[PDB]
């Protein structure tokens, strides 16, 4: 989905994602 | 000679240019250099299919897909897929030739060029160990590392044990010492000396012996942070001197063995483990092969006195007077000095390239600052305005990107904005203006904006040597709040969440609270804010300590009206999740009590299956996991080889019809054996 609606683009209090740890040095 | 065994030379050797050149070209045993070359070549051969991305080349460089890319120079462009495969094949052949010692210099160049091309093609994959691999290959290109244990000597009498100059070891030792010292010189920050960078690392089972006599907080602060800083600052000095070499060797071996299991950093730990014996005597492999039993001393190459070589120089009291240095002896000394100066200067050159300076100095990858700063991202919003009609629209964050590092750097954000502006007319959008709204917290701070959300990035001015004006400064005079924030977070239940926000004066936050987020409130901590209800068109001012309740399924706006930044927090609970969990618990408890005397059922049974699998994995020995790991690695290697063969055949002969290629692709993706 390229586009978003107004309601879904302003959901600040949502689970971000937390893709494991994924620090800049790790490859994973 | 008081100082003639603690340092290896005398003070008179540095009293003139000629004496320095004579000292730096002293002949040396090449055995340790040869062993290091063999090990580095093997490690790079193993690393190419895994981390360099040979196994995902088709996914990354598909023929006709829309991607935004981030090269260091925009003029640099990738090639078609088949030529990319050819480049990777040449790099792999060069690594194999470096490992074997066969056609040493051509192999060195053949590894070195495509590697740096691939590195510079993409800024979003840079890290410190890839940079180190490139630097090491660059150094080894100019070294006589094929003079012992090569294939070149076993075919050309000249490279069988000949001497090498002294600066070959000096450059490598300087490089290893530099990284260690530089790494220990960047760990003098208050965000690290205060235990904030890695607060959850000590919870690993590998730190159990320390917990026998230490508490959790004390083992996180004393061992992980201060111990690591001390090891970094002392490793090079410990390894240089022979009175402490065994102690230093044991410490670095334990450090790198622990790091190999704590993180996932490819082959960096093994390269660091293999680079440590370079500090010992250059003849240690000969002693090691002499200490082994006599039954195995007759198949290895014979141990004999090394033969003279033209690379080094010979100064003897009776063996003539001296040889005037030529164009080869002075070049080595000049290269050593200049390379060491540049390696010392580059990690501290951020005061010149100000256009790459965000909250953190410079681009990530070449400053030896590992695990110092940790980022958390709360929300990203991208909005565009149509240039012909004027409507507002919103994009999914990261649509045509294959990475996520664009949210922290202004150069990458500018590249992304230009890519979006060029690609959006394909979706019935005239020349757009794009705005970004990104919220970041660094090392458990208040979440704040990093970029100005009122600035159009397509027309914004960016220069490599000018400090960017649309970057929001980091609110440094709010860090001491971290202890209170941790207290508040730990003083909550198991179903309550909290978000901490710091907002700048003159700005505002628009928020849509989800329908299922019942029981949501906001509490002011500093400054003053105004909360506006969009549906009711009602304003409300807040003072420090005031708490206000917000409705769900609606819109609200927070305005910062203080002359200084204000801080507040959100407290909310997933009411739908709470109700579902409580009714699931009710149903399961009733069913079990009856026994002893529907999405929820699906979720519970899959969770139970996951727990059963975890318990079975815990109970099973490690040999099954070892076999699975070997199978995964073999699958990766086989798929990479088959893809490379298909691409090479297409390039050399010609692509067949759309059936044979599909059959080959299906065959390549087959697992070897389960
Ligand atoms: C004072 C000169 C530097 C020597 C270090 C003094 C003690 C500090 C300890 C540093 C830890 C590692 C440093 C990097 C190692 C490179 C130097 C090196 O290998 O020296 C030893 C080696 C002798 O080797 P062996 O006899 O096997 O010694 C082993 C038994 N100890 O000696 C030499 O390399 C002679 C070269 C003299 C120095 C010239 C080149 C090194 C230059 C250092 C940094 C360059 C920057 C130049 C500064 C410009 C502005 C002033
Ligand atoms: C050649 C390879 C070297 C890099 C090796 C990697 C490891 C080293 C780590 C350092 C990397 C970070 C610093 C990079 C140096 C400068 C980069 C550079 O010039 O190009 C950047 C920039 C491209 O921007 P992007 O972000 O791709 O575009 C976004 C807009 N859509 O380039 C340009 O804009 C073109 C202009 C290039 C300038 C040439 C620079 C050479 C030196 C110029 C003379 C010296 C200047 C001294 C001060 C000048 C004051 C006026
Ligand atoms: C002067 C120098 C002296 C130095 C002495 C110090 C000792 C050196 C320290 C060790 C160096 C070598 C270690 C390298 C091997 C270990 C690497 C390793 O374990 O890496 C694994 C990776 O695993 C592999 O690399 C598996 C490779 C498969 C085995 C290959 C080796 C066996 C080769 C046999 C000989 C050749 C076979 C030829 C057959 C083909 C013929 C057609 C890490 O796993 P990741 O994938 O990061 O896991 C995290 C999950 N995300
Ligand atoms: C019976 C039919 C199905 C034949 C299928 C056999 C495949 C599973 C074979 C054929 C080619 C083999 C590959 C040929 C070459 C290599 C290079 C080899 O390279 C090395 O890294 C070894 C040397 C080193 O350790 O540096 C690793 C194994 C691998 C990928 C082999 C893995 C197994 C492959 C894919
Ligand atoms: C996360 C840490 C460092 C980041 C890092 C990493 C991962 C490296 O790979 C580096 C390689 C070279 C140079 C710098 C590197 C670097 O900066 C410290 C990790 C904490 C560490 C495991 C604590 C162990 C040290 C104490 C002293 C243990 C005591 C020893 C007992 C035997 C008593
Ligand atoms: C809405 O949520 C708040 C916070 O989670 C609840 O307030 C808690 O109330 C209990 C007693 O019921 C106290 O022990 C806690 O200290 C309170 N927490 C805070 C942060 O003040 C509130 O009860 C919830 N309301 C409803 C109707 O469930
Ligand atoms: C609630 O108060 C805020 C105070 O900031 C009002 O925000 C202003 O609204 C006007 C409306 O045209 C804008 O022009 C201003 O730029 C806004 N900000 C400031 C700092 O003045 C908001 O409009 C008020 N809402 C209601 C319903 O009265
Ligand atoms: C296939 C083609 C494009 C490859 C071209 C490779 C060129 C651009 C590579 C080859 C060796 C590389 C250099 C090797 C070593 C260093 C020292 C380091 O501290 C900064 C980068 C720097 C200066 C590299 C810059 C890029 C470089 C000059
Ligand atoms: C938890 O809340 C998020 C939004 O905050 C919502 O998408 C999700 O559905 C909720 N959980 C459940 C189980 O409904």
């Amino acid at each position: 989905t390229v586009f978003l609606d107004h309601e879904n683009a302003n959901k600040i209090l949502n689970r971000p994602k937390r893709y494991n740890s994924g620090k800049l040095e790790e490859f994973v | 000679s008081r100082i003639g065994k603690l340092l290896g030379f005398e003070w008179t050797d540095l009293s003139s240019w000629r004496r320095l050149v004579t000292l730096l070209n002293r002949p040396t045993d090449p055995a340790s250099l040869a062993v290091f070359r063999f090990l580095f070549g093997f490690l790079m051969v193993l690393d190419i299919p895994q981390e360099r991305g040979l196994s995902s080349l088709d996914r990354k460089y598909l023929d006709g897909l829309d991607v935004c890319r981030f090269p260091l120079l925009d003029a640099l462009r990738p090639l078609p897929l088949d030529w990319m495969y050819l480049v990777y094949t040449i790099m792999f052949l060069g690594a194999l030739g470096m490992m074997l010692g066969l056609c040493y210099r051509i192999s060195c160049v053949l590894f070195l060029l495509p590697y740096w091309y691939v590195f510079l093609l993409d800024k979003t994959s840079w890290n410190n160990h890839s940079y180190l691999y490139g630097l090491l290959a660059f150094q080894l290109t100019f070294m006589d590392a094929n003079h012992y244990w090569s294939v070149d000597g076993l075919l050309n009498a000249h490279r069988r044990n000949a001497h090498v100059p002294l600066w070959n070891y000096a450059v490598l030792r300087g490089q290893i010492f530099i990284v260690y010292f530089i790494a220990g010189v960047k760990k003098l920050d208050a965000d690290w000396v205060e235990g904030y960078s890695m607060e959850y690392l000590s919870r690993h089972w590998l730190f159990s012996p320390f917990k026998l006599l230490l508490s959790e907080e004390l083992t996180s602060l004393l061992v992980v942070h201060w111990g690591g800083l001390l090891l970094d600052l002392s490793a090079g000095f410990l390894l240089f001197f022979d009175v402490s070499r065994s102690i230093g060797l044991f410490f670095v071996s334990y450090f790198h063995c622990m790091n190999s299991q704590l993180f996932s950093i490819g082959m960096f730990s093994y390269v660091m483990l293999a680079s440590s014996p370079l500090f010992c005597s250059p003849e240690w492999p000969r002693k090691l092969v002499s200490y082994c039993p006599r039954r195995l001393q007759q198949l290895l190459p014979l141990k004999a006195a090394p033969q003279p070589s033209v690379s080094c120089v010979y100064k003897r009291s009776r063996g003539k007077s001296g040889q005037k240095p030529g164009l080869r002896h002075q070049l080595g000394a000049a290269f050593t000095l200049l390379y060491l100066l540049e390696q010392l200067f580059l990690p501290y050159s951020h005061f010149l390239t100000q256009g790459y300076n965000n909250w953190t100095n410079g681009l990530y990858g070449y400053s030896w600052d590992m695990m110092v700063h940790s980022r958390s991202h709360q929300h990203v919003k991208i909005t565009y305005r149509d240039g012909r009609t004027g409507e507002l629209g919103y994009l999914n964050p990261g649509v045509f990107t294959q990475s996520r590092r664009w949210k922290d750097h202004a150069d990458m954000l500018k590249q992304y904005a230009t890519c979006l502006s060029r690609l959006l007319p394909k979706y019935n959008v005239t020349e757009p203006q794009i705005y970004f709204d990104i919220w970041v917290s660094i090392n458990d701070r208040f979440q704040q904006r990093i970029f100005d959300p009122r600035v159009d990035i397509v027309q914004a001015a960016w220069s490599p040597f000018q400090r960017t004006s649309w970057v929001q400064p980091l609110l440094m005079d709010l860090s001491p709040w971290r202890a209170k924030l941790q207290e508040i977070k730990s003083s909550l239940d198991n179903h309550t969440e909290v978000v901490f926000i710091a907002d700048f004066p003159g700005l505002h936050l628009e928020n849509f609270v989800s329908e299922d987020l019942g029981n949501t409130s906001i509490q002011l901590l500093q400054g003053e804010v105004t909360v506006e209800l969009v549906a009711e068109q009602k304003n409300q001012t807040l003072r420090e300590g005031e708490k206000m309740q917000l409705p769900a399924g609606e819109y609200h706006k927070v305005y910062t009206t203080s002359p200084s930044p204000s801080c507040y927090m959100y407290v909310y609970v997933n009411t739908t999740e709470l109700a579902l969990e409580q009714d699931l618990a009710y149903l399961q408890e009733l069913k079990e009590k009856v026994e002893n005397g529907t999405p929820l059922v699906q979720t519970f049974l899959r969770r139970q299956q996951r727990l059963q699998e975890i318990e079975r994995r815990r109970n099973t020995p490690f040999h099954e996991r070892f076999f699975r790991f070997l199978l995964r690695k073999l699958y990766v290697f086989r798929r990479s080889f088959l893809m490379t063969c298909i691409s090479l055949r297409n390039l050399i002969l010609g692509r067949p019809s759309l059936e044979q290629l599909a059959q080959e692709v299906t065959y390549a993706n087959l697992r070897p054996f389960e």
